[PDB]
């Protein structure tokens, strides 16, 4: 996941 | 190359690489055409809205309940040209990686990292477990079961929840018990992040408008990165997270990263995972592993006649990279597994990835996310498999100009800003  | 074929949407099912699949999510679905891009990889250009029963609604409900970084667009991956493109693009990228040799080492650890024949209740039989396969419809209309390690999905709901999904298990946590999983990824080549080049810059909410765009095929190479681990079944549990302590806007909201994004983003992240629990998971799966080599030493039989019983105890030999003794039997080898989940874990990271794409790409995994925008990487004058956006004998060749949303700004559309809305 890419994440914030 | 990797993908052999350069498959185009609308050539015919001929029920083997092209062909209506439908895949073991316990639920009843209408089959899907897929594509079989390479021995143990298919790619589906739909919208995932199969792998959880539970998202099939690709509409945002309210329009206030989701997070500040999320996209959401119903029409997105409903047409056949979308397909094709999607398609398209998403065997550039794997061609693109497959041209590193770091991408060529990852992409063959997991072609051998095929799931765990653990579905048996009686030790003395190895039994495949039904859900890592897909059921093929053949051309006289019949289904036919079929392994496979990957599984490339368009997203659900969310366009830019990116991710790895797989099936569990009644019992056994495949992803962290050392057996693996088939693993689908939710991803789009159509799409990308964009971030900023000043790290004060980037890892602040408030400033930034997302200057350079993300090559995409880090982002995928991310998510292979994740498949790998979850695939040899040494996913980190995501409850074991890191209390972000070294930004005062993460810790003013107690936000939380998992070990498992820090280890796959590696770099000077990875350092984040303190070495008494680093040693603590080394030491679980080289249990995990020991286990596996036990329960081949117990198996007196094969279930199925896909293969034979040596061939598929050789497959896991090779796949856990395990030592065979005089008898035949086997046994983990404290270098051996050392040396391999080191290679998983430490080798294949996304900032290495940076290293041999030779672009920008953000400095940390603990950052905050600047824009969304739309993209088109399968025209070569757009996108090429050697330079990304970054096009060699072109005003984009250097410093990454290509990748500059502003100088390159033919190649990009803003969607969205996610400055200010954390
Ligand atoms: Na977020
Ligand atoms: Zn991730």
């Amino acid at each position: 996941r890419y994440g914030c | 190359p990797f993908v052999n074929k350069q498959f185009n949407y609308k050539d015919p099912v001929n029920g083997v690489d092209i062909a209506y699949i439908k895949i073991p999510n316990a639920g009843q679905m209408q089959p899907v055409k897929a594509f079989k891009i390479h021995n143990k990889i298919w790619v589906i250009p739909e919208r995932d809205t199969f792998t959880n029963p539970e998202e099939g609604d690709l509409n945002p409900p309210p329009e206030a309940k989701q997070v500040p970084v999320s996209y959401y667009d119903s029409t997105y991956l409903s047409t056949d040209n979308e397909k094709d493109n999607y398609l398209k693009g998403v065997t550039k990228l794997f061609e693109r990686i497959y041209s590193t040799d770091l991408g060529r080492m990852l992409l063959t650890s997991i072609v051998r990292g095929i799931p765990f024949w653990g579905g048996s209740t009686i030790d003395t039989e190895l039994k495949v477990i039904d859900t890592n396969c897909i059921n093929v419809i053949q051309p006289d209309g019949s289904y036919r079961s079929e392994e496979l390690n990957l599984v490339i999905i368009g997203p659900s709901a969310d366009i830019i929840q990116f991710e790895c999904k797989s099936f569990g298990h009644e019992v056994l946590n495949l992803t962290r018990n050392g057996y693996g999983s088939t693993q689908y990824i939710r991803f789009s080549p159509d799409f990308t992040f964009g971030f900023e080049e000043s790290l004060e810059v980037d890892t602040n909410p408030l400033l930034g408008a997302g200057k350079f765009a993300t090559d995409p095929a880090v982002t995928l190479a991310h998510e292979l990165i994740h498949a790998g681990h979850r695939l040899y079944g040494i996913a980190i549990n995501p409850n074991r997270v890191f209390k972000v302590n070294t930004n005062a806007y993460y810790e003013m909201s107690g936000l939380e990263v998992s070990f498992e994004e820090l280890r796959t983003f590696g770099g000077h992240d990875a350092k984040f995972i303190d070495s008494l629990q680093e040693n603590e998971f080394r030491l679980y799966y080289y249990n995990k592993f020991k286990d596996i080599a036990s329960t081949l030493n117990k198996a007196k039989s094969i279930v199925g006649t896909t293969a034979s019983l040596q061939y598929m105890k050789n497959v896991f030999k090779e796949k856990y990279l395990l030592s065979e003794d005089t008898s035949g039997k086997f046994s983990v080898d404290k270098l051996k597994f050392d040396k391999l989940y080191k290679m998983l874990t430490e080798i294949y990271t996304e900032d290495n990835f940076v290293k041999f794409f030779k672009v920008l790409n953000r400095k940390t995994y603990l950052n905050f996310d600047k824009a969304v925008f739309k993209i088109n990487i399968v025209p070569k004058v757009n996108y090429t498999i050697y330079d990304g956006f970054n096009l060699r004998n072109t005003n984009l060749a250097a410093n990454f100009n290509g990748q500059n949303t502003e100088i390159n700004n033919m190649n990009f559309t803003k969607l969205k800003n996610f400055t200010g809305l954390f």
